[PDB]
């Protein structure tokens, strides 16, 4: 009784650095639609066996969704290091949720490249588990103030991608969604 | 590993030799990809520069930005480190993410002597950056009167 279509069959999506924070409750979720989706190939699901998660139903249905490059989809895994996992998006360890990723090159591709998506490169702090830290301030490598005007080593925050029609499948960006399920001390859970 | 990088920063010539005689990797780098040839060039430790290249230091090493130690030497204003790297076979046409050549870097800070050193090994006078500006175009903006003459003479 909740719109999983508008998060699955949508057309406007966020990026790695600004993944959408969504909370959904008070409905029923058709878990079986994934097993017969006929379009999912990377159902590397975690935390609970696909067959066990069917009957159970709880709160904290936190959902995440963004895009990622092709060959680096494996970096999305709890307790596993990676370029995004170490600098762009931490995964809360012991993650008792489930993830879905698939290839959708038919719509997220244009001639000449798609220079809209970006990702960060460096930071001072560390990626705490389940943290999104959007920022625009530029870090520094020297005491010289790069105050807005262009400079040598003032750590320009993000760099874009290129999604050309001739790009290979392995380099083609895959759409990824993330689901988590656990409980809070408050009783009377809401099923799905 | 970690010892060799910080030793290159501190300018410890003797500490360089003890660790390098231990079989340490000559092309080790930090998470940012900074090889210790970068550190020796940036800090201006001429003695460390000579020692590393003797046993096969990566003269074309690049960081996450693609920076070369020649770029650091050119921008800092180090005289004899630049030439010895060119003697070892340093590349001159490499462009970073911004596309700045080592010739461009000397133009910004007015390092006159570095300009001819790279030019003697074949530095491109008409090189473009990401903005399309040249080292000659750097001179007119920064008000360096003399530096524009050398590039124009070689134009």
């Amino acid at each position: 009784l909740c719109p999983f279509g508008e998060v699955f069959n949508a057309t406007r999506f966020a990026s790695v650095y600004a993944w959408n924070r969504k909370r959904i409750s008070n409905c029923v979720a058709d878990y079986s639609v994934l097993y017969n989706s006929a379009s999912f190939s990377t159902f590397k699901c975690y935390g609970v066996s696909p067959t066990k998660l069917n009957d159970l139903c709880f709160t904290n249905v936190y959902a995440d969704s963004f895009v990622i490059r092709g060959d680096e989809v494996r970096q999305i895994a709890p307790g596993q290091t990676g370029k995004i996992a170490d600098y762009n998006y931490k995964l809360p360890d012991d993650f008792t949720g489930c993830v879905i990723a698939w290839n959708s090159n038919n719509l997220d591709s244009k001639v000449g490249g798609n220079y809209n998506y970006l990702y960060r490169l460096f930071r001072k702090s560390n990626l705490k588990p389940f943290e999104r830290d959007i920022s625009t301030e530029i870090y520094q490598a020297g005491s010289t103030p790069c105050n807005g005007v262009e400079g040598f080593n003032c750590y320009f925050p993000l760099q874009s991608y290129g999604f050309q029609p001739t790009n290979g499948v392995g380099y083609q960006p895959y759409r990824v969604v993330v689901l988590s399920f656990e409980l809070l001390h408050a009783p009377a859970t809401v099923c799905g | 590993g970690k010892k060799l990088l910080e030793a290159a920063r501190a300018g410890q010539d003797d500490e360089v030799r003890i660790l390098m005689a231990n079989g340490a990797d000559v092309n080790a780098c930090d998470p940012s990809g900074i090889t210790p040839l970068h550190l020796a060039a940036d800090k201006g430790h001429l003695e460390i520069v000579e020692v590393l290249l003797k046993y096969g230091a990566d003269v074309n090493a690049m960081d996450v930005w693609g920076r070369t130690p020649l770029h650091l030497a050119a921008f800092t204003g180090h005289l004899e480190i630049v030439e010895v790297l060119l003697k070892y076979g340093a590349d001159v046409n490499a462009c970073d993410l911004n596309g700045y050549t080592p010739l461009h870097l000397a133009a910004g800070r007015g390092h006159l002597e570095i300009v001819e050193v790279l030019l003697k090994n074949g530095a491109g006078v008409n090189a473009q950056d990401k903005f399309g500006k040249t080292a000659f175009d750097i001179s007119i903006d920064n008000g360096n009167e003399d530096l524009a003459e050398i590039l124009q003479s070689s134009s």
